[PDB]
């Protein structure tokens, strides 16, 4: 009875952070829900009943979510393990870790926790099974992914991939990350060895969500210095095999950006993962209690929508979120926490647990975060950001991009407010 | 108007005989769909024996003995008007012509190709527009592919155990571009200046993809000259118990003389204990009482006799002997 | 009550699931198994904390998904079945659970027999040299044709329901059994429905205005139809009938990954564009010429009565 | 020596006019790579025509015109012998070569018709060279004044006749509907357009792909969800095939379709068409000139099951989609021709509209 | 028009006659004798078989200006029978017998005849208290037919008033 599958939850992208620093990357919501819960709902839709959670840092946040979660219940049938240890800092640490500690069986997942996924890998999954036990138990690994745009912009410039394949039997000739590049060259070790046609594909994108055995365990016991899955898979084509698996119904991808953060935001809202659709309020509270209506739009407890004040595609909005009149919001979220005065209009922007904003304020393509004010005549621009309890009075026509929170060396304000010091 | 197309001269008549001197074999078969009017250049003394032929039409044009390939094209010139099927020595014509040169017609591009049954062309999963070539030797370079080109392209096929054809099915506005650049020849070779991505005639590029063999093109290519294409009519007889054969017309078949995989030339007396081939035996034969025969193209003036021995081996011209053992290497006869 | 919280868990997994398999059969006879079950389950000292125990679930399991709704008529139906047995102590404790019991086993009784009363019922209408249409099937459809065609020659025309398509499945499976079908695609309807005679579709559920929710494309036909004026025949039984009503809900027409109705393959185009369908229509109940049920034809509006004496419609609060 | 094609498959005793063909075999079957009779650049832009990119109305109308433009650019008569009825006795048998290489949209029968009207115009003791050239010059200026003129005209008429803050939906494809489209919208409109399609085509995904290149909003969906469409939009506009003679506007797969559930939600349509798209004869409804495609590419992609696979060992089976279908007249509207916004029934009064009479 | 119509396909012509005294009947025997198979029906009985009739024809002898028709009676009550199964109709006249009179211009344009071909005069007591009467022709308003047929072709129903004022000097109404 195979079910087994791991979480990861490690990440370092310090190219549009510091998002992650007290509302870290794993209680970073969508509109008030958990992440962690997407990629733990997917993985109740892979049939598995046992998960192990790793914790990067604040492992006192997980502590406090996972007592409240759906799955705290031991009622509840997909049980979730945890580790405790904060002495970690890459990626493949923590799974030699766990397989040192050796307490993983077989033929388990391993998929990062930011993942939004709705396909059901049991038709897949025991594909890869059969090629292992049928054959010589070599095709050690299957990473799997989604048939994609020639350019779509949740596959942003920082993550891009293209990928040489079998003909049919849909196994890895070659890989290359294509970070910081125009053209593209090939090695040669996998040409007149593979007599059978050469498929070559730009059509693909990256995801983590790897199903593999504990064979992967000793083949990062092997060589120490591998610390993610991109030496893994490169380690593979230096001669123990890999397959790949493109599929054409769902849509799997990840962010530790906020760009395609933004762009997988977009991908709910308008309702690219059905099943999975944030009104049936799989996580369980009535604190997320929402309709549907025209357009995809969301409409929550205690609304308050203002008169005249036209709210027309693709948003919802949280608990809490007094309204008031002649505003004008298109395809962004609000969240719970919210206060509007007039002619706020919204545009692509993010109002996370909270935050307040003044009437006028003119803003469009925004990031938000915790518990901020924000005042009369902001008009800003888009690529920016906004964390913890930022105050920006009257008259700012703030430019393109500005990270402004409490940090100095980094953030573009000090402790204090970010006007000026 | 469409109507024109030649074999190439060479490839890259006296020599190579598959069963005939192997450019009557794709004359027929261009004639076998049309074109009266069509012209046949050659290039030396070969120019005015035609009379086996039974023409509709010919144009026999004579040209310089050293040359390459393009050279034939700065020489035509003056006499072409329109699409141009150029067909070349070492082809194979064992398939359908009729799809490629209405395939194109079908996609409006300017050229075409046959691609049929160390070397890598790109070509889609529609399977019908080509991208770019590697081979064996000039590809020493890993293999290389541009960002746009494959960008506007999502997935991509590398036909690779393949060989070319040598087809080519051009219009005018290449040949006068070649006119105009007349520095590039080997035109096997011309198409790695394809530019399908970047103009004196928004462009377009393509070729096609039965599945039979093709001969290799060294000297001899007789492996493809054992063909049983669709012996006919002849005076014959009616003692050789032999199959898979052609009959000699104004020769002497009759008994104990068996070609598997063979044919009967002009002339070729064959009446006594000659033996099965697996090979070539061209006309003016007599060869027989153990005549053996392996890997053996008897050309000819053919001669082996009074218990002769080959095996593995071909032949030639102006061979006269007895016992002249040719060994299972392919040596000089 | 260990089984009762592990079995309406796996009962709203596979909610939340969706599709697949076929229809409300397989799903009412779920829906029976829980609710036998949860009799089975758990004491009362009264009728009323039993009323809280179900009316939790049926809050719960209608609270999954209101897009199909035979889960909430028949928590409907074992809620007439207990009022009716709760009334006939005092018109405390002892016969109720054997009641509840013996009662959904004739509701078994019943539907189990349902297509094949409706083949009983078959043979009345169409007749010799004839035509007839659909769109997509329940599994009550391709029994229907069949049956009509066990004995009797037609020729249908069909064209399909395709956000995504499942016309094609009933097309090749009455393709089997000599029926001589046309399949048709879903837009020249127009073109051949001035020729065709007689037109019968099959819905998934039909509520209290007399009215349906039906499969996508049954709306424009039904319409085409009337502008005909040729009869439109619904051949839902008497187990689909809830008292919702259309706009007193929150969007009975909800909606999936438009991947079902867009290739992601065309480019960057896709960004800007909220595309989006339903998985139902609506049609208005003046619409439909005559049901097919198990017991018999009844008129379009032959429903309230259907509800104030086949249900509890003081329980409208689910 | 004289051409034939045959049928695919199961037929439908209905169509005994108009027949059945597969897409997928050759037109030099019977007929070598050269012809005498039939021309290489006919061949080539009907093999073009055949295939099925050369889709839209106009540009198909171009595509033949351009054909026998080419064809008139450099035929020689020989001489002891009369110009115009051997020139239509050569060039109505390559009508047939059209005809049977795939069938007739009859706004091609109205350019072979005023060929016709060309050809027997100029005279045969006229020298015919120079009435070669102002013969090709007289059919490409009719071409280009009819459809660039025609669409300017219509564009003309459609900077008023779209409002804001309305919405509209468009369905089938044409050049021309593109350029009405997004010249609407470039001037300061503002309004967003939905995009509806049908199978097995799905056609408009070129009208949509050229209206989000000119940066306007939209949702798309298929006719079988139209019912939910008719609460939000405020006018539905339509393209156009074919003009038949009592205001039936012959067109794409699901024109009539829209328009009854149109004007079932009373939403009132606007359809476009032009001068030469108008026949002679007349009928009544589709069984009489209505093609039809491919058969077998009705297909979903969904798991492993082709669900009309084995089409070919059925054969008590069939299956049609009929692409080319009519309307009643009483309920398209009016159309947006070149003359005006002229209402449906009063179509036909341009017959004698030629002696000024 | 059925006698070429037949020649070289086949169909099922029905016929419910034109009965204030018939002569449908004798439209089915002169055109049974090519062999169509034919039916006849009361003229009552038309409304549930037009569940199963495609098309129609009508057989007129005078139409006017307004796209409206004047033909034998029963064709009102088939022409709205038609209406409610949306079947096309199609009046074979030529251009020969348009008229430019109108109808209720005219006073009353209808024409009785004597009420002996519906109550025959062996009737009894009953006749002297009941009034009795029937036309040969009934007006049908032009919004029902659909399709024309001409010599020169088919036209709209709106469409003969370019042949009217074409074909008739437009003051011409006083005759």
């Amino acid at each position: 009875p195979p079910l087994q599958a791991v979480l990861v939850a490690d990440s370092f992208d310090r190219r549009f952070f510091p998002i992650s620093k007290d509302q870290p990357r794993v209680l970073l919501p969508l509109a008030n829900v958990a992440l962690i819960d997407y990629t733990l709902e997917f993985l109740t839709a892979t049939g598995v009943q046992e998960t192990f959670v790793f914790c990067c840092w604040k492992a006192a946040q997980i502590k406090e979510h996972l007592l409240k979660s759906k799955w705290c219940r031991p009622t509840s049938l997909n049980v979730v393990r945890i580790i405790t240890s904060e002495l970690y800092r890459s990626l493949g640490d923590v799974l030699r870790d766990v397989d040192a500690k050796a307490l993983v069986r077989s033929d388990f997942l391993l998929v990062y926790g930011d993942v939004i996924s709705n396909i059901n890998i049991t038709r897949a999954l025991e594909e890869h099974r059969l090629r292992r036990k049928l054959e010589k138990n070599v095709s050690v690994m299957t990473m799997i992914f989604k048939e994609s745009s020639p350019s779509h912009p949740t596959r942003c410039h920082e993550d891009n991939v293209v990928v040489a394949v079998d003909s049919t039997t849909n196994r890895v000739l070659h890989f290359q990350k294509t970070q910081g590049l125009r053209r593209f060259a090939f090695p040669l070790s996998l040409f007149q060895g593979s007599s059978d046609g050469v498929e070559v594909r730009y059509d693909l994108l990256d995801c983590h969500i790897s199903i593999c055995s504990p064979q992967v365990a000793q083949l990062f016991t092997d060589n120490f210095d591998y610390q993610t899955r991109d030496d893994f898979v490169r380690g593979l084509l230096v001669n123990n095999q890999i397959h790949m698996h493109v599929t054409a119904k769902e849509y799997g991808a990840r962010v530790s950006n906020l760009h395609m953060y933004s762009a997988v935001c977009a991908d709910v809202i308008r309702r690219w993962v059905y099943p999975l659709t944030p009104e049936a309020n799989f996580t369980d509270s009535t604190t997320q209690s929402c309709t549907h209506s025209r357009h995809n739009i969301y409409r929550g407890p205690e609304v308050s929508l203002g008169h005249g004040s036209i709210l027309e595609e693709n948003v919802l909005l949280g608990s809490g979120t007094v309204i008031g009149s002649n505003c004008f919001i298109t395809n962004s979220v609000i969240g719970p926490g919210c206060h509007i005065g007039d002619n706020v209009v919204l545009d692509q922007t993010y109002l996370w647990q909270g935050v307040r904003v003044a009437a006028g304020a003119q803003i469009h393509q925004s990031l938000l975060c915790d518990n901020a004010e924000v005042k009369e005549r902001v008009t800003l621009k888009p690529r920016s950001v906004l964390t913890s309890q930022v105050v920006v009075g009257p008259n700012i026509t703030l430019p393109e991009g500005s990270v402004i929170s409490l940090h100095p060396p980094d953030a573009e304000e000090d402790e204090d407010d970010g006007e000026f010091s | 108007m469409e109507f024109q197309a030649v074999v190439m001269a060479v490839g890259g008549p006296l020599l190579p005989v598959g069963n005939k001197p192997l450019i009557w074999y794709p004359l027929n078969l261009l004639e076998r769909v049309g074109f009266e009017e069509v012209i046949v250049v050659t290039t030396k003394a070969l120019c005015a024996e035609f009379k086996m032929k039974m023409k509709p039409d010919i144009v026999c044009i004579p040209d310089d003995a050293d040359m390459g390939t393009a050279d034939s094209l700065r020489y035509i010139y003056p006499k072409l008007k329109t699409d141009v099927l150029v067909l070349s020595c070492d082809l194979i014509t064992d398939v359908a012509l009729h799809e490629v040169v209405d395939l194109f017609r079908a996609y409006d591009a300017s050229l075409a190709m046959l691609m049929r049954k160390r070397d890598f062309i790109g070509v889609d999963s529609t399977g019908k527009r080509l991208l770019f070539m590697a081979n064996e030797a000039d590809l020493d370079e890993e293999l290389v592919i541009k960002g746009s080109i494959l960008q506007k392209h999502p997935r991509i096929r590398f036909h690779t155990g393949l060989v070319d054809a040598h087809l080519y099915c051009l219009k005018k506005y290449i040949v006068d571009f070649l006119m105009e650049n007349g520095s590039i020849t080997s035109i096997r070779s011309e198409l790695i200046p394809y530019l399908v991505r970047k103009s004196s005639q928004s462009l377009d590029i393509y070729s096609f993809i039965t599945l039979n063999l093709a001969p290799y093109d060294a000297c001899w290519n007789a492996c493809r000259g054992d063909r049983w294409e669709d012996s006919s009519a002849q005076i014959v007889s009616k003692h050789l118990v032999g199959v898979d054969s052609l009959i000699g017309p104004e020769t002497q078949i009759g008994e104990k003389s068996s070609i598997k995989r063979s044919v009967i030339g002009s002339s070729c007396l064959i009446k006594d204990r000659v033996t099965i081939t697996n090979c070539l035996l061209m006309n003016s034969v007599t060869v027989e009482e153990g005549s053996n025969i392996q890997g053996s193209v008897i050309c000819n003036n053919a001669v082996i006799e009074k218990g002769a021995d080959i095996k593995d081996c071909l032949i030639g011209s102006g061979q006269r002997i007895e016992a002249k053992a040719k060994r299972v290497n392919e040596v000089i006869v | 009550g260990s089984e009762l919280s592990e079995r309406i868990e796996s009962f709203v997994e596979t909610l939340k699931r969706g599709g697949g398999p076929r229809s409300s059969e397989e799903m009412a006879r779920e829906t029976l198994g829980l609710l036998r079950q949860i009799i089975t389950d758990h004491r009362w000292s009264n009728a009323g904390e039993l009323m809280e125990l179900i009316r939790r679930e049926g809050r719960r399991m209608t609270a999954a998904q209101p897009s199909e709704t035979t889960v909430g008529n028949m928590v409907r139906r074992v809620l007439k079945i207990i009022r009716e047995e709760y009334g006939r102590l005092h018109g405390h404790y002892a016969q109720l659970q054997s009641n509840i019991i013996e009662a959904i086993n004739e509701l078994l009784v019943e539907l189990e027999g349902t297509m094949e009363n409706i083949a009983a019922q078959a043979l009345e209408h169409i007749h010799s040299n004839e035509v007839i249409m659909t769109i997509g099937f329940s599994r009550t459809v391709e029994a229907f044709l069949k049956e009509a065609a066990r004995k009797r020659k037609f020729h249908v025309i069909v064209a399909e329901c395709a956000p995504f398509c499942q016309g094609h499945e009933m097309a090749v499976n009455l393709s089997k059994a000599g029926i001589e079908t046309t399949v048709m695609t879903d837009a020249a309807i127009f073109a051949v429905m001035s020729r065709v005679n007689k037109v019968i579709i099959g819905t998934k559920t039909i509520l209290a205005n007399g009215a349906l929710r039906a499969v996508t494309g049954t709306h424009t036909l039904a319409l085409a139809a009337k502008h005909h004026s040729t009869p439109l025949i619904v051949c839902a039984p008497m187990f689909k009938l809830s008292p919702q009503f259309p706009n007193e809900e929150d969007s009975f027409h909800k909606f999936v990954a438009p991947e079902e109705v867009l290739p992601f393959t065309e480019g960057d185009i896709l960004e800007k564009v909220s595309v989006h369908c339903p998985v139902f229509d609506y049609v208005p109940p003046e619409l439909i010429t005559l049901f097919i049920s198990n017991i018999g034809g009844n008129a379009p509006s032959y429903i309230y009565r259907l509800m104030s004496e086949l249900y509890h419609p003081d329980d409208h609060v689910l | 020596q004289v051409p034939t094609r045959k049928d695919y498959g199961s037929k439908v005793s209905l169509f005994s006019h108009l027949p059945q063909y597969s897409r997928q075999n050759s037109l030099t079957q019977f007929m070598s790579i050269p012809s005498s009779v039939i021309h290489p650049a006919m061949v080539r832009l009907g093999l073009q025509y055949s295939q099925g990119l050369v889709s839209g109305s106009n540009a198909r109308c171009i595509a033949l015109l351009r054909a026998l433009q080419q064809v008139i650019q450099d035929y020689t008569t020989p001489p002891n012998e009369e110009l115009s009825r051997d020139l239509v006795n050569k060039l109505k048998p390559y009508m047939s070569f059209l005809t049977q290489c795939r069938p007739l949209s009859a706004s091609m029968h109205n350019a072979i018709k005023f060929l016709n009207k060309e050809i027997t115009s100029v005279g045969s003791s006229k020298r015919e060279e120079e009435a070669k050239s102002e013969l090709r010059a007289a059919i490409d200026r009719y071409v280009q004044e009819k459809i660039v003129l025609a669409a300017q005209a219509i564009s003309r008429f459609a900077y008023q006749k779209i409002s804001n803050g309305d919405v509209i939906l468009v369905y089938g494809c044409s050049s021309l509907v593109s350029r009405i489209l997004q010249e609407a919208w470039t001037e300061g409109r503002r309004f967003r357009v939905v995009v509806v399609d049908s199978r097995p085509w799905l056609e408009g995904r070129h009208t949509l792909r050229s209206l989000v290149h000119a940066g306007v909003p939209a949702s798309y969906l298929l006719i079988p969800a139209a019912s939910y469409v008719l609460p939000e939009v405020s006018k539905v506009l339509l393209g156009a095939h074919a003009l038949l003679a009592n205001g039936s506007v012959m067109s794409r797969v699901g024109t009539a379709q829209l328009a009854l559930v149109a004007r079932a939600h009373n939403v009132p349509v606007l359809v476009c068409c032009e001068t030469y798209k108008f026949c002679e004869r007349v009928q009544t409804d589709a069984f009489v000139s209505n093609e039809l495609d491919d058969p077998d590419d009705l297909q979903c992609k969904r798991g492993e099951h082709v669900a009309l696979a084995n089409w070919q060992n059925h054969a008590s089976l069939r299956l049609l989609n009929l692409v080319y279908d009519v309307t009643p007249p009483e309920l398209v509207d009016l159309v947006i021709t070149e003359l005006g916004m002229i209402p449906c029934s009063s179509v036909p009064v341009v017959l004698r509209v030629k002696s000024s009479d």
